[PDB]
């Protein structure tokens, strides 16, 4: 269900960071690169339920 | 589309085959999570039982 999840969201696995990559995530890491084009700016939003 | 009939009845519309010739380039999927679609087989086999 975790597979199914991650294809249904399109968001892909971690693919097992390694345990002192976790701390090193824990203490603080960059994980997301930019995109291909951005014309309007630096993307920003949250959610709320 | 009275006066667009002097472009929708040109062959040019009605000939994929560079269309086809760079779906060929592409070749197949890559990703994943879109190597669950290949499963179409057009075959050969027998229609007698």
């Amino acid at each position: 269900v975790d597979r199914w999840i991650r294809h249904a969201a399109g968001v892909e696995r971690p693919q097992l960071l390694d345990t002192e990559t976790i701390s090193m995530l824990t203490f603080g890491s960059m994980s997301e690169r930019n995109a291909a084009a951005t014309v309007h700016g630096q993307k920003a939003a949250c959610e709320l339920i | 589309f009275v006066d667009a009939l002097k472009t929708l009845c040109h062959p040019v519309l009605h000939e994929p085959a560079p269309c086809l010739q760079t779906f060929t380039e592409r070749g197949p999927p890559s990703e994943p999570a879109m190597q669950r679609l290949l499963e179409c087989r057009f075959q050969q086999e027998p229609m007698g039982g």
